[PDB]
């Protein structure tokens, strides 16, 4: 059989956004 | 007078033990003096040799997988972190006199021991001496087999090295926790949580060294003892019948035939064990999880198992959101192959209908079905053991790279046909050669 | 059955058959292997034979001598003494195993040639004992039985079969009750409380907002401090074992710091696999559903551990974009979402988002949407 | 010797008295426990043993439910659950004791209540075996022997003599050559070349002028186990373990520098004790050959290795000046340089000179003038 | 029904291995019942019993001297030095469910 | 610990002529060494018990 999870889109994405950091670790 | 002196020990002896009627009888013994008849006395060797130094290595080998910063004399392996494992390891070939050829030895005697039981079961398989009343005798062989099986597969693993971590973590923890319902938890049970764990090595140290090998020496002081207590048997020919044993007395060309054998056995194994290099450690360094050497290199004893990894397809099931992935089948199939093996004379005896006492070897050609079977598994076998080394293979017509999975793959179902047709056309064309 | 009289006289060639009368075997062939003594050859077979168990001799004192005064001391490659290293193996085995093999051929040799050449034939008594064994241990174990009365007294058979059960599972449990450990049981602290180890990683945030760098090894990994990565640290065409390193974890000048560096290499599901494709080869790249927009622009990055078995696949074709796994031989389309194309390989690899922070080196914009490593019963 | 057709019509009770007869054992006694049936204390005895038996199944059954259900885990000093865990161990034995030993006595009562009482009496047959067996065995190894031609073949049979013992010899040494170690090979570095493990210690000075410190051991793993110490540190009649600490050593906040400080505590040799004696007792003080200037006033310092087994011996008497081995004994007076006054120590613990620097810490003024810990054949 | 499985299988046995004379010599063997006799019997058990716990001893032991820091459930000994043979050991008694028990009635043994 | 370093290495090494060489073999080095429990481990699990098992 064929994993369920795993299919294919065509959606293009968008770049992603600058990582900021949380404080307080 | 020595003479004098031996009268006065076997009065000695015999006025306190009594062991005369006894001694005569076990040097009246009378064994076949076939040539097939000495690959179990091979076997039962190449495990003594193990024994003795196996002893040896434990002097020097530390089991523990704490991290230590290497200081030996290997100049390549200065400074790297490492287990005790991989360090006393390096010790025993480096800085320990003779360490290197005691375990080049030790290493040696594990394959001829492996190569011994495969090719002794052959002829037990060939000529048919798993019938009555030597049935028990074949399922304790059997599982001496499959025992012997992961006693290889565990020492090889514990130098901890990157090609022998890389087996326990393709085969001992994703087989493991790839079977279903109860598979995380046998891997939880046997590495004692995740991979690698701090467990692995002294789990298998204790297991490798003294409760595999005692399960196996009290199996084959069971089976010596069947052999010994069954009068083995003998091919038919001149005087040969069904109530009688023809060969040699024990005493004196037994003892000395099969003592001698003994030697040659210990001067074959001393001498490619200096001669000829195995498992080199040091070259590949300590295994570590983040880095990866090329192969999982096994023996090739445990080498049939990977082959049918790499050509087995990829199939995997996904029921109710759930998961079975292609390692499943790897491990179904060895307990097929397993199963099939200890309970092959039972099966024979189904549909044969012959459940009489035998004590006259069959010919191998008498038996076409048999034969061919027999071939066709050891083609299978030869083909799974190569089926691992497709690396090489495939730089070798350098028509498609994937192409060498599909031979194997086709070649799984094609060849031990055309094994199986040679083998059932050889038997019977030797049948009518002389008849 | 003769009395003590008659073997007084009895020869010893007699005595024996009388013994082998007695266990069954009879010597129906045996002859001398020289008929007439003092020919030439049997002198000449009686030196070959010395000559073999003579060499056993010597090569064995040449093991003593070897093993004593040789220099035995490893070597480093190219030096003046490496040629003699290299020989001191071989010359242990050399001189132990021939030592006993030519022993060996030398007593098996005197065995085909002096040992005189016999045949015996022994009578077997294979099958079922002469009916006088078998009635006596069948009655002997049916009297005890019988006579002890247990078969008629059904309480204390009862509390027998019950009290040995009941005590053989207590003890059975409680002996490999030490061995079973739960393999759900939240251990590993996350951003929301407390998980599974499968189901977490390096990579896993412990709070909320947890900065994790793309970080690469100067070194050996674990052992060697680790460095950030920038965007452009990879032409477009490489590929780098990246790690999970948090900024409180040191660089491994400290025993805490270097404890904490050993975890991040020996992590089973740590090392990332970083790949960046050229510009010119973005219009035959496929997205995964919910890994759209994991990618930071030419910037892909894909765990390292195979999704088959668990091995950490290192080798990477540039030139048709295939991710190779040494150990079974699987490749994985990097440009369709490292989709294992041909092997044993199953399932595509876990692909980790990615982005920069204030700094601009590469960060890990968050955990994985699926468990990495080799598939499990509970696994999706 | 009966047939098949006399062993047909044979009861169970002759067939056991044949068996025992071919066997050499007669049983002159036999008899059932309970001759008259239907009585009161039969059925009575019946139930005692089963109750045993029952008895041992609850228990174990017990025990299946201790070791699953019981808290086991171990809870810290103070804690609720402290009692609880406390009673885990000492309920599994209480269980799984009671369980197999109720099974044990009811076997036990069984016996000795239903199964029938006998008394067997076997030939025991020892002694010398018949002179038909002794005759027929040393025949066969005689003809065995003097058949092979091996006795007029003393060529062969020295070289089979010489080849064996040679080839044993050869492979004893082997076998043991690895383990054989050079008690006396120069590996630590020392101010005046390199010297044996024995000779040296961790205050052996590694170059001229080096500079040992007596550090003590803060108590706690790590961030500065091993600190400096100055004279005021320590008051009259009071004494304190010290350790060779050298500045290069460091803190250990360092891997490398807590593997430093690693073999200083597990230094053998290595453990000093200073004692401060008392300014009144000063008198007393009867000092050593060639180590009258090795105290720093009414300070001194005495090894913690006991000269007889290596003990360390720290119980320090401050009033009768008394050092004490807890192993064997060892009384040493502490006024008269540590000289043996009880036990079976012979030889006064070795005696460390003293200093202060510029900075007013105590330090090392020099090595010591006699090896350190027990004796041996090449001592002194 | 178990009393035809009992020759079944008596007869079995018989027909392959035919122990039927060694065996009625071995349950026909006479030894006396004198309590001082029994004394061997205590040795012999007790070095069985050492064999089944000392196999699970093995199971969780880790042979080594080098030093590593203690980070299990035991207070007292939080951060101490300490070798892998004490680290390991602590565990057996104190990580593991009923390893105290093994532990203590292998060293009774 | 204690009770190893004395009986096992001072009387060991107290030994006249071939003392200290029988703990430098047994012990792979001067007191405590790495070696000596890993050696105790395999010779009270395998070796002795070993030879126990077979003269009993
Ligand atoms: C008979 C055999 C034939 C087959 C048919 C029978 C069996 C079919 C029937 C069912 C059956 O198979 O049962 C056997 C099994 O039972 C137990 O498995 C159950 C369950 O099945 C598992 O799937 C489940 O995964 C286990 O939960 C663990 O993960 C949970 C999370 O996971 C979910 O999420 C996963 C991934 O996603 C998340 O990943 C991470 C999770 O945090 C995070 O990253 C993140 O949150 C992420 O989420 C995202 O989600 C969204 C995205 O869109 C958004 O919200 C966000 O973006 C977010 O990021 C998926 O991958 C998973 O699939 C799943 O969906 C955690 O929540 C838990 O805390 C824990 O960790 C769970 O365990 P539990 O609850 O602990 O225990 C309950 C109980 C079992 O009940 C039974 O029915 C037992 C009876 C029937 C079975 C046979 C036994 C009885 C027969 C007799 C004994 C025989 C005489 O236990 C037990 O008694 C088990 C005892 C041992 C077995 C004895 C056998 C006998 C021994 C001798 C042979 C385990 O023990 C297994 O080992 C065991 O095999
Ligand atoms: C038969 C038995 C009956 C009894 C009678 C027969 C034996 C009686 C005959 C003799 C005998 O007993 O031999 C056997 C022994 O032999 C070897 O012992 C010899 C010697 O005896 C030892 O005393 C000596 O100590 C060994 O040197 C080591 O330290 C030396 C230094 O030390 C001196 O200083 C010590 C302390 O002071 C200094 O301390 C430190 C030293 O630096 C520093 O802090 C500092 O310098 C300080 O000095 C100060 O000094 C002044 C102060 O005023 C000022 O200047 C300054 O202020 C300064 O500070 C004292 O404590 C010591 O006593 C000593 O005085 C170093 O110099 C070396 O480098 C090394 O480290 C030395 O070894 P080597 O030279 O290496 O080898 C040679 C060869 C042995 O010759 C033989 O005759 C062998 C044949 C006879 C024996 C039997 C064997 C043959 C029979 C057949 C085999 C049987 C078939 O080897 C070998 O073949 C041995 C092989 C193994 C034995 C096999 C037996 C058979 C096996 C099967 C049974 C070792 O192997 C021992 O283990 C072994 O037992
Ligand atoms: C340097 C270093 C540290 C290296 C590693 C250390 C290491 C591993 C060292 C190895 C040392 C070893 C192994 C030394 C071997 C030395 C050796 C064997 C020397 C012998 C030389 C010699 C003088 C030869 C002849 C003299 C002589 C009479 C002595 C030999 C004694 C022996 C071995 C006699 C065995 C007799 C006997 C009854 C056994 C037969 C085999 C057994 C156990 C039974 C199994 C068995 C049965 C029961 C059958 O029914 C049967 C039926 C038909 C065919 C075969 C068999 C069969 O094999
Ligand atoms: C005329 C008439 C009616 C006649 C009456 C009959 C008569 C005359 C008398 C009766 C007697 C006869 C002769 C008749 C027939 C009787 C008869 C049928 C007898 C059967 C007896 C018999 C079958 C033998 C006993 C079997 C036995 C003792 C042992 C069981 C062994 C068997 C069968 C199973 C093998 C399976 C096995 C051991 C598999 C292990 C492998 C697996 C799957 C483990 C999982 C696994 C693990 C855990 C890893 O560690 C691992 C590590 C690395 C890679 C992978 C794996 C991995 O997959
Ligand atoms: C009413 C419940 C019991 C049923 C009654 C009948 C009993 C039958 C057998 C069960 C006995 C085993 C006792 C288990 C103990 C328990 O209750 O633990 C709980 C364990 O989960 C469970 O309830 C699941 C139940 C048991 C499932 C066993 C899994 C299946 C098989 C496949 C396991 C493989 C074993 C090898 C044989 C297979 C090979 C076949 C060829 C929680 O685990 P946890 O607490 O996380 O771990 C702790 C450690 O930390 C701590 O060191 C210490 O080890 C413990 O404290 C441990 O528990
Ligand atoms: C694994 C270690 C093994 C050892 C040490 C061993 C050793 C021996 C020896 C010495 C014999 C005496 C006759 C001979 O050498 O041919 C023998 C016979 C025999 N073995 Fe093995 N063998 C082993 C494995 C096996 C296996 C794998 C099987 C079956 C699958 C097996 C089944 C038998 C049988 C049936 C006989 C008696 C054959 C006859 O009487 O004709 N053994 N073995
Ligand atoms: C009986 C069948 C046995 C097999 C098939 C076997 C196989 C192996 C193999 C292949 C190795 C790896 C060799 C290397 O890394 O160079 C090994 C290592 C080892 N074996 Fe065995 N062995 C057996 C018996 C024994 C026994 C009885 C002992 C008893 C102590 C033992 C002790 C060891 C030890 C300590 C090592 C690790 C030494 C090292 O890796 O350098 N082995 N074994
Ligand atoms: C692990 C050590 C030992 C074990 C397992 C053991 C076990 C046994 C057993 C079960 C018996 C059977 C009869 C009886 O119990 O009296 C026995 C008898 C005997 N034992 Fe021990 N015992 C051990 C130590 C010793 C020692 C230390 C000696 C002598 C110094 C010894 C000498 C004997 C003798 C001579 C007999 C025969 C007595 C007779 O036949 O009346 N055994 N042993
Ligand atoms: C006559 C036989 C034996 C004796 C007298 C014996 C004695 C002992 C003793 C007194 C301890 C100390 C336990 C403690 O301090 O808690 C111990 C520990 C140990 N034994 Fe044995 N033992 C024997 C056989 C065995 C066997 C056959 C094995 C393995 C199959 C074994 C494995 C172990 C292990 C691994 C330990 C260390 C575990 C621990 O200390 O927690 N022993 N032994
Ligand atoms: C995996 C299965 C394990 C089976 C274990 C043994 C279970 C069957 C017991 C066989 C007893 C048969 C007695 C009998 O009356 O049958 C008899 C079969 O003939 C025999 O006596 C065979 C003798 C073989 C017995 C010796 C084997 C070892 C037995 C040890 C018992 C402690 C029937 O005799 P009968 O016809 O009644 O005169
Ligand atoms: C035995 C062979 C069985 C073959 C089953 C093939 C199933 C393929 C499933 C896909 O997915
Ligand atoms: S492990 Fe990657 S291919 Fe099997
Ligand atoms: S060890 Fe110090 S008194 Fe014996």
């Amino acid at each position: 059989c064929s994993p369920p999870g795993e299919t294919a889109s065509s959606e293009p994405g968008t770049t992603p956004a600058i990582w900021t950091g949380s404080p307080s670790p | 007078d020595f003479a004098k002196l031996a009268a006065a020990q076997g009065d000695a002896i015999d006025s306190r033990y009594h062991p005369s009627a006894a001694v005569r009888r076990q040097l009246n013994k009378v064994f076949p003096t076939h040539w097939s008849f000495l690959l179990g006395e091979i076997a039962l060797y190449s495990f003594i040799i193990l024994l003795l130094t196996g002893v040896w290595l434990t002097l020097f080998f530390d089991p523990s997988m704490a991290h230590v910063t290497y200081d030996g004399v290997y100049q390549p392996l200065r400074g790297v972190q490492m287990s005790r494992a991989y360090e006393t390891a390096l010790d025993i070939s480096f800085e320990v006199r003779g360490g290197l050829f005691v375990r080049q030895v030790h290493h040696w005697a594990a394959l001829m021991f492996a190569a011994s039981i495969m090719v002794h079961l052959a002829r037990i398989f060939f000529t048919g001496a798993f019938r009555r009343p030597r049935e028990a005798n074949w399922v304790i062989g059997s599982l001496l087999l499959i025992l012997a099986m992961f006693e290889g597969f565990f020492g090889y693993s514990l130098p901890d090295d990157l090609l022998s971590g890389t087996g326990i973590r393709a085969a001992l923890s994703g087989i493991t926790m790839g079977i279903p319902v109860i598979g995380t938890w046998m891997h939880w049970a046997l590495f004692g949580g995740d991979f690698p764990g701090e467990i692995l090595i002294p789990r298998l140290y204790a297991l490798h060294i003294l409760l595999i090998p005692g399960i196996i020496l009290a199996l084959i002081g069971a089976h010596l003892a069947l052999v010994w207590f069954q009068k083995h048997t003998q091919f038919p020919g001149p005087g040969r019948t069904e109530t009688n044993v023809v060969g040699v007395r024990v005493m004196p060309v037994f003892a000395v035939k099969s003592g001698a054998f003994f030697a040659m056995i210990t001067g074959v194994l001393g001498l490619m064990g200096g001669l000829l290099t195995i498992n080199p450690i040091w070259n590949l360094g300590p295994y570590k999880p983040s880095q990866v050497s090329a192969g999982s290199q096994p023996d090739f004893y445990m080498m049939w198992t990977d082959g049918l990894i790499r050509l087995w397809p990829a199939w995997e099931f996904y029921p109710f959101g759930h998961t079975i992935p292609q390692g499943v089948w790897v491990a179904v199939g060895m307990g097929l192959v397993f199963a099939l093996l200890i309970a092959y004379p039972f099966i024979e005896k189904k549909v044969t209908g012959d459940d009489a006492h035998h004590n006259l070897l069959q010919r191998p050609r008498d038996v076409p079905v048999r034969t061919a079977i027999g071939s066709m598994a050891i083609a299978l076998y030869l083909l799974l053991t190569f089926a691992c080394m497709n690396d090489i293979i495939a730089l070798k017509f350098h028509i498609s790279l994937n192409a060498t999975t599909w031979i194997g793959r086709i070649g799984m179902v094609v060849l031990p046909a055309i094994v199986y047709f040679v083998a059932y056309r050889w038997a019977i064309s030797l049948q009518r050669s002389d008849r | 059955q003769p009395t003590d009289a008659e073997l007084a006289e009895m020869s010893r060639e007699e005595l024996v058959k009388l013994g082998g009368k007695i266990d069954g075997v009879e010597t129906i062939f045996k002859e001398p292997r020289w008929p007439v003594p003092g020919t030439k050859a049997e002198k000449r077979t009686e030196r070959l034979v010395a000559y073999w168990l003579m060499l056993g001799g010597l090569s064995g004192l040449a093991l003593l001598l070897v093993f004593l005064f040789w220099p035995w001391e490893y070597q480093p490659f190219g030096s003046e003494g490496e040629f003699l290293y290299s020989l001191a193996t071989p010359l242990y085995g050399l001189t132990f195993g021939l030592s006993i093999l030519s022993i060996g051929i030398g007593a098996v040799l005197f065995q085909k040639k002096f040992i005189p050449e016999e045949i015996s034939v022994q009578d077997r008594h294979d099958g079922r004992s002469p009916e006088v064994h078998r009635k006596t241990v069948a009655a002997n174990l049916t009297d005890a039985l019988e006579g002890s009365t247990l078969k008629r007294r059904k309480v204390i058979g009862l509390s027998l079969g019950i009290g040995l059960g009941a005590f053989g599972a207590g003890t059975l449990v409680a002996f490999i009750g030490g061995l079973i450990k739960n393999p759900w049981k939240p251990v590993v602290p996350t951003a929301e409380g407390k998980k599974a180890v499968l189901w977490t990683s390096g990579w896993t945030p412990r709070f909320k907002g947890e900065t994790i760098y793309l970080a690469r090894a100067t070194g050996r990994p674990g052992e060697s401090p680790f460095v950030k990565m920038r965007p452009e640290d990879i032409d477009a065409g490489g590929m780098e074992t990246v790690f999970p390193w948090r900024e409180s974890d040191g660089d491994g000048t400290t025993v805490e710091s270097e404890h904490k560096l050993t975890e991040i290499a020996m992590g089973v599901r740590n090392p990332v696999m970083l790949i960046r494709i050229k510009p010119a080869d973005m219009h035959r790249v496929i997205k995964r559903k919910g890994q759209e927009s994991f990618n930071f622009g030419e910037l892909f990055a894909y765990t390292k551990v195979c999704s088959h078995l668990g091995c950490p696949s290192s080798l990477y074709e540039q030139q048709t974009y295939r991710i190779l796994c040494p150990c079974h031989q699987s490749q994985f389309d990097a440009l369709e979402f490292a989709k294992p194309i041909f092997g044993p390989a199953a399932r595509a690899l876990a692909q980790l988002p990615i982005t920069i922070d204030e700094d601009g080196y590469l960060v890990a914009n968050g955990d994985f949407v699926e468990p990495v490593g080799p598939a499990f019963w509970e696994r999706k």
